[PDB]
């Protein structure tokens, strides 16, 4: 049995707010640790809060 | 001369492993069931993940290298009439 | 040469080999037999290899 | 000239994944039953 | 038979997959090859246009070489 | 047979359905 | 059942940071106890910390 998760929730709601993780400014930022969402949730910054 | 005994001090440590290499079975035992833990799928995508990102970045940053390489094309284009008139003033030196 | 054996939970691969070989064996044995059950008053006078 | 070795520094990292891509089965194992969780109806109406 | 791991070796590749499971990392890697594939497509869209431009100049070079050379800065030289 | 989810991908669509269940959101 | 270990993690992440254990400066340093990673984790220096 499967429904919605909770990582997907705040990921989708944070990507609703203009963020991104791949092509953020113009450079390829997939590997850069201060941009993908899992680090923003483990650091748990002002934004996810 | 009788020099270069670097092929020769290996000898008492090259017969040694040949001695203790294949004469083992009266001296040791085959028991105890040692476990072997060898590299599930997460180490496989470890082996693949750094390998793909180290060329993922190195094709993401191909644009600035290529931007250099079609910048200096136009640098050659704007340098060309200077080189043409410089070539022209060469031959008329003997020409005049 | 190339050799580095797993453990002695090799048996937990030998167990599933016994199951797999049993299914393959019982399946093709059962159809190895099944086309001979009837044989019908075997070669009274009739030239059929039944 | 002998320039534009940008097609060429890819080479030691393009033979590498071709090496470790298909020669895996003596080096690894097939066990452990990784679970896969993939997107029920709530993500569909998402 | 008798499944053995006859190599048992050392590695030099590195990993912190910022992802919930193996599965979600496969998804992320799929998105990543998609976006850099789109980067290769706009390299093509840029570069076909650049070679429609450039090879015209390399084809029409001798006519341009006769044309621009006749400009009347020649008396200054 | 052998039901597999051969794609396993990433999404970019967003959700807070102000609703009790799936059902009431369909309504 | 087998997955990732934890020795392999900090070994691979420390070897991402320029270190090595075999050919470190130029001399063969496989036998030298202050260079291979197991001693750096048992001493538990500033670096592994």
């Amino acid at each position: 049995r499967y429904t919605m998760t909770l990582y997907d929730f705040i990921k989708s709601e944070l990507i609703k707010k203009g963020f991104n993780e791949f092509v953020n400014d113009n450079k390829l930022t997939f590997y850069d640790d201060e941009f993908q969402f899992m680090q923003k949730m483990l650091k748990f910054d002002k934004d996810v809060l | 001369e009788n020099d270069f005994k670097y092929f020769d001090d290996i000898r008492p440590f090259l017969d040694e492993i040949y001695k203790t290499r294949e004469r083992y079975t009266p001296f040791y035992d085959d028991r105890a069931d040692y476990n072997t833990n060898s590299k599930s799928y997460y180490d496989y995508i470890s082996r693949l993940s750094k390998l793909i990102e180290v060329l993922a970045r190195r094709i993401w940053d191909y644009d600035n290298e290529l931007k250099k390489r079609f910048k200096n094309w136009d640098d050659l284009m704007k340098a060309f009439p200077e080189q043409a008139k410089d070539l022209f003033r060469g031959w008329l030196n003997d020409g005049t | 040469r190339g050799l580095n054996v797993e453990l002695s939970k090799e048996i937990s691969k030998r167990v599933v080999e016994h199951r797999n070989r049993f299914k393959r064996l019982m399946f093709n044995r059962y159809l190895e037999f099944l086309p001979l059950l009837i044989n019908y008053t075997n070669r009274d006078t009739v030239g059929i290899d039944f």
